[PDB]
């Protein structure tokens, strides 16, 4: 009837309480907080020791997202994915125009954002 | 995706505001 330390998450971190001891109480609660490039998702952002031992939680952090960086004029702005964090999209340009810059940008964690990691491109020529 | 856009930013900038207003309130009981 015995839990160990917490899983760690990708997306969320603890709430420090790291006065931590070795296991914790068969029915103990944990606070937890989103990591950069993730919202709140659920009501609680919490783990919980059930009776047998385990770890138990909803995830309760999802990609944050971007948003659309705008028309680039005579350009194509592709979303693969979608836009939230982690994502691509490519720019391309059509007819004669070359396209002069990065031809593609991800969110990426901006500030206590997220935000597109290159600039757009100019769609010229 | 011209207008498509200016939606789709606009509705993430409500829904960012309503996101944290809603649990800033949750979170203060």
């Amino acid at each position: 009837s015995n839990c160990g330390p917490p899983p760690t998450l990708s997306f969320a971190a603890p709430m420090d309480i790291t006065l931590t001891e070795t296991r914790f109480k068969t029915g103990t609660t944990l606070k937890y907080t989103c990591l950069p490039g993730y919202v709140r998702s659920h009501s609680t952002q919490t783990l919980t020791c059930n009776s047998d031992g385990e770890w138990v939680y909803n995830t309760f952090c999802i990609y944050k997202r971007c948003r659309h960086p705008g028309e680039l004029r005579n350009g194509q702005v592709e979303i693969k994915t979608d836009l939230s964090f982690g994502s691509q999209i490519e720019f391309s340009c059509s007819e004669g125009f070359f396209l002069i810059g990065s031809t593609t940008s991800r969110c990426e964690v901006q500030d206590r954002g997220v935000g597109w990691s290159h600039p757009l491109p100019q769609c010229e020529i | 995706a011209d207008k498509l856009a200016d939606a789709y930013n606009t509705l993430l900038t409500e829904h960012e505001k309503l996101r944290d207003e809603y649990y800033t309130l949750i979170d203060a009981k």
